[PDB]
DNA sequence: TCCGGATCCCCTGGAGAATCCCGGTGCCGAGGCCGCTCAATTGGTCGTAGACAGCTCTAGCACCGCTTAAACGCACGTACGCGCTGTCCCCCGCGTTTTAACCGCCAAGGGGATTACTCCCTAGTCTCCAGGCACGTGTCACATATATACATCCTGTTCCAGTGCCGGACCCGAGC
DNA sequence: GCTCGGGTCCGGCACTGGAACAGGATGTATATATGTGACACGTGCCTGGAGACTAGGGAGTAATCCCCTTGGCGGTTAAAACGCGGGGGACAGCGCGTACGTGCGTTTAAGCGGTGCTAGAGCTGTCTACGACCAATTGAGCGGCCTCGGCACCGGGATTCTCCAGGGGATCCGGA
C-alpha cells in the first residue's frame, strides 16, 4: 500500500537522454543524485498547489486543470491539456 | 446526452482554411491552440481589468484594450494588432 | 577488430537523435509511482487521472531540460564541457530558487 | 417582425464570436460595465494571432513535408519566430522537444 | 478644500504599538508597508477570484481565502496564518 | 430604538479594517459576490503578516540602536528569512540595499 | 531641452560604485559599456511601459504610480512610492 | 616613503561601506537628464514628477546590483576575479531576457 | 657540416555503419454530415459613467550663482587571466545479462458529475454616527561635527632553520 | 711493518634565505555636543462603515450512475544495469605580460539655494452616448457517428559520417 523508494525510478540513462536534448555530450557521474533531488523538489512545490486546490474542490481525485493551474501560478505555464 | 462543453475548436478551423485550405489539424495541436488563446485572452482580460481599477474608471472600453496589446505584445506585432483591430472597429462601426 | 567510436561522436549523435524527436524520455509508469509516492506525502489516498500524470511528466522534462541547457551555457562558460553540480548548483542559483 | 438575425463577427467581418469573448469578458469579472467595440477588437486581435501562428506552423509542416500540423511544428515555428519568443518564452508545448541546436565548442574540430 | 487619499498608516502604528509601545517609524517606511499590505491584498483577492473562477463560483467564501493564504504563503507562515485566521473567523462567529 | 455603534474589526478583535478590506474587494470586482467572514480571515492573515514582519524590524532596528525603523532595516528583516525572502523575492525596498555579503574566495589568503 | 549623448552621463566610477555593492572585487574595463548598454535597454522597456501608462491616462506628466505599475507587472516591484 | 594600499583592499573597504550604506550610488541630473531623453524618443512634451524619477533610480540600481551578483556568482565559478562582458550576458542569457 | 636515410606527422582512401530516402500497407483520428439546443440576437427601456467645460493651484520647468565632490586622468605597480604542459582518472562506448515496462485484457468499484430541493446568506436600501483623514503644532531622534580610541595592514626588524663550508678526524698512501 | 703526513669528508659553525613579529599610519569606530525637522499627537469633520429588514438566489445537501480510475495477470522485450578500457577532459603548476588598483592633482559639473511661470493635474456640474436588463427566437455551435486517406510502422537500398590503415613531405639524427 505505501511506497518508500521510487526517486531510484528516474535511471541514469533516462537524466542522459534529458541532457541529450539539453545538449550536454559529457555527464559527470555526480549528476544524477542531485538531479533527482532538484526534481523532487520541484514536484514537491508543484503537487502541494495541485493537492490544495483538489482538497478546496472537495474532490478526492486531482484533475489536469488543477495540475496546469498549478503550473502556472508557478511561471511554468503549460499548454496542451486544457480544456 | 452530455452537458455541453465549449471549445474554439471551428474558429480556428476557418482561420486554418483562410490561411492553409489544403492541411489539417491534430487534435493535440488544437489542444494546445486553446490553451494559448484562453492564455491570451485572461493575460489581456487582467490588463484591461487592472488599468480599468487604475483609473477608477466603471467601464471597460476599446482604449485600454490598445493600450494592453501595446504594453503586452512587442513591437511591430503589437502595432500590427492595434491595425487589424482599428479597422475591424471601423467595420464594426459602420455595422 | 569490432568496430568502436571515438567518444563524444556517439553523444552527439544522441543529441542530434533526442532533439529532433519529441517522445518521452523518462519510463511513465516508475513517474507514476514516483509522484504517487510524494503525493502521499500530503494526503493519503489520492487518485490521478492519466492524462494529469502525462501534463505534469511533460512540465517536469520541461523544467530539467531548461536548466540543463543552463547549466551547459554555464560549463562552457566556465571553459570546460562536462557538467558537475557545482554548475547546475549556480544555475539554480542564478534563476531565483 | 424583427430583422433577420446577423451576427457581430460577420458585421467585423471576423470569424472569432462577438458575443462567446463579450459573454466571457461578462463573467470573467474584469468589470461591471462592458464596451461594444472591445470585444471586436479583441477578437480580431487573437484572430490575427491564431493566423500568424498558424502560418508559422503550416510553412514549417510543409518544410517538413506533413500535410497535418503537429504540436513539434508549433513548437518549432514559436521558439523560431523572435517577439514570439518573447512572449512565449515561459510556457511549456506539450510533446513540442526543443530546437535543434548545439553548441560550437561541442562540436568537433 | 482637499481630497482624500486612504492609507494604511493607523493601523500599522496600532499594531506596531501593541508589538512595541517603545519604537518609533519613519514615514517612508510606512510607505513601504502601504505597498506591502496592498500588494499582498491584490495577490490574495486575484489567486480568491481564479480559485472561485475553477469551481464556478460566484460568491467568494472564507474557505478558499484560506486556500489562497496555502497556496501562496510557505510552510510555516501558512499554517500560523491559517491559526490566527481561524481563530479570528471563530470570534466573528460568535459575534 | 437602535444598537449602539460597535465595529466589526472589534468583533474580530483585530486592527485592521474588516468595512474597508470589505469595501475593497467588492469594488475590486474577484467576485460577484462576498461571504462575511472571508474579509474578517483576510485582515486576519494581513495583520499576522504585517505584525511578525514589525517585530522583524523592531529588533533589527535595536541591533542598529534606532528607535525608529528604517527601510535599511525592513530590507534586512525580509532578506534574513528565507520564507519572507520566498515570498518577497522579486520586489526590492526603496532604500533597502543590500545584505553585508562577502564571497570567501574575495578574502584574503 | 533637447540632448545626445547621456549614456556617457552614469560615469564609469558610479558603475564601479553598483559594482562593490554588487560585491565586484575587480572590474574589467570593457564592463561598463555593456553595463551602459543594459541600463539603457532596461529603462527603455520600463519607460515604453510607462508613457504607455500615461498616454491611456491622457496625462503629459510621467506619474510615479504608473512606474509602480509598469515594473511591477514586468515582475520587478518596488515598494515605497503609494502602490 | 608614502602609504600605498595593496590592490583589493581599497576595494573590499568600499565594498563593506556601500553594503553598509543605502545611499544612491548615481547622479541625480544626469541620471534624470538620460531618462527624458530616453523618454522623448518615444513621446514629445514629457514632464516628470521627481518622485517617479526617483522610483525608477532604485529600479535602476535594483536591476543592475542583481546582474551584479549574478555576475559575481559566474565569475567566481569560472575560479577568476574579475568580470567580463560574456559573464553579464551570461547572466542575462540565464535570466531569459 | 652537409647529405642521406629514418621516421613521424599530415594526408588520403576505403570500409563499416548509422541514418535518410523510397515505396508498401494497414490503421485510426480527422473532417464532414446530421440532429439538437441554448446562447447570441433584436428590440426597447432606463439609468448612469464618462467626456467635456471650466477653474484653480501646484509642482515641474527653467535659470542663475556659488561651492565644493568627485570624475577624469596620469603613472607606477602587483596580480590575475590565461595559455601551455603534464598527469591522472572518469565517463562514454560497447557488450552481456537481467528485469520490469508496457500492452492488453478483464473485474470491480469509487467518486465525479449531474439534478432536485430548500434554505442561509447576502446584496441592497435607509438612517445615523464615530473613525480615520487633513491640519496644525511641538519636540526630541537622529544627522552632523569634533575629538579620541582602536583595528588593521603593510612593512621594517629580528629570529630561526637550511645549508655551504672551516676545521678536525679518519683513511690512504708514501717514506723510513 | 710502523709511522707520519696529506687528502678528503663530515660535523658544527657561520652565512644566508625565509618567517614570525612589532610598529606606525591610516581608516574606521565611538563618545560627546548640538540643532532641527519629521514624527507624533491633539482637533474638526464627514462619510464611509455599521444596524435593521427583505428578496431572492447561490450554494449546501440528497440520489444515482456510470464512467473513469484502480487492481491484477500474462508475455516480451527494450530498457536498464553492470563491467572494461582508454582516451579525452578536468585540473593543477608555472611563466608572463598586461590591466586595472591605487594614489594624487585637476576640472568641472552635480548639488543646493533661491526665484519666477505656467502647463497641466486635478476637482466639479451637465448631460448625453452608451450600454446593462429582459422577452422571443432562432441558427450557430456542440455531441454523435462514419468514412478514409494521412500517416505510423515495415522493409530495402543509398547516402553520408567516422575512423583507422596505407602514401607524401618534413624533419631529425647519424655517417662520411
Amino acid at each position: 500500500k505505501v511506497l518508500r523508494d521510487n526517486i531510484q525510478g528516474i535511471t541514469k540513462p533516462a537524466i542522459r537522454r534529458l541532457a541529450r536534448r539539453g545538449g550536454v555530450k559529457r555527464i559527470s557521474g555526480l549528476i544524477y543524485e542531485e538531479t533527482r533531488g532538484v526534481l523532487k523538489v520541484f514536484l514537491e512545490n508543484v503537487i502541494r498547489d495541485a493537492v490544495t486546490y483538489t482538497e478546496h474542490a472537495k474532490r478526492k481525485t486531482v484533475t489536469a486543470m488543477d495540475v496546469v493551474y498549478a503550473l502556472k501560478r508557478q511561471g511554468r505555464t503549460l499548454y496542451g491539456f486544457g480544456g | 446526452k452530455r452537458s455541453r462543453k465549449e471549445s474554439y475548436s471551428v474558429y480556428v478551423y476557418k482561420v486554418l482554411k483562410q490561411v492553409h485550405p489544403d492541411t489539417g489539424i491534430s487534435s493535440k495541436a488544437m489542444g494546445i491552440m486553446n490553451s494559448f488563446v484562453n492564455d491570451i485572452f485572461e493575460r489581456i482580460a487582467g490588463e484591461a481589468s487592472r488599468l480599468a481599477h487604475y483609473n477608477k474608471r466603471s467601464t471597460i472600453t476599446s482604449r485600454e484594450i490598445q493600450t494592453a496589446v501595446r504594453l503586452l505584445l512587442p513591437g511591430e506585432l503589437a502595432k500590427h494588432a492595434v491595425s487589424e483591430g482599428t479597422k475591424a472597429v471601423t467595420k464594426y462601426t459602420s455595422a | 577488430k569490432p568496430h568502436r567510436y571515438r567518444p563524444g561522436t556517439v553523444a552527439l549523435r544522441e543529441i542530434r537523435r533526442y532533439q529532433k524527436s519529441t517522445e518521452l524520455l523518462i519510463r511513465k509508469l516508475p513517474f507514476q509511482r514516483l509522484v504517487r509516492e510524494i503525493a502521499q506525502d500530503f494526503k493519503t489516498d489520492l487518485r490521478f487521472q492519466s492524462s494529469a500524470v502525462m501534463a505534469l511528466q511533460e512540465a517536469s522534462e520541461a523544467y530539467l531540460v531548461g536548466l540543463f541547457e543552463d547549466t551547459n551555457l554555464a560549463a562552457i562558460h566556465a571553459k570546460r564541457v562536462t557538467i558537475m553540480p557545482k554548475d547546475i548548483q549556480l544555475a539554480r542559483r542564478i534563476r531565483g530558487e | 417582425a424583427r430583422a433577420k438575425a446577423k451576427t457581430r463577427s460577420s458585421r467585423a467581418g471576423l470569424q472569432f464570436p462577438v458575443g462567446r469573448v463579450h459573454r466571457l469578458l461578462r463573467k470573467g469579472n474584469y468589470s461591471e460595465r462592458v464596451g461594444a467595440g472591445a470585444p471586436v477588437y479583441l477578437a480580431a486581435v487573437l484572430e490575427y494571432l491564431t493566423a500568424e501562428i498558424l502560418e508559422l506552423a503550416g510553412n514549417a509542416a510543409r518544410d517538413n513535408k506533413k500535410t497535418r500540423i503537429i504540436p513539434r511544428h508549433l513548437q518549432l515555428a514559436i521558439r523560431n519566430d523572435e517577439e514570439l519568443n518573447k512572449l512565449l518564452g515561459r510556457v511549456t508545448i506539450a510533446q513540442g522537444g526543443v530546437l535543434p541546436n548545439i553548441q560550437a565548442v561541442l562540436l568537433p574540430k
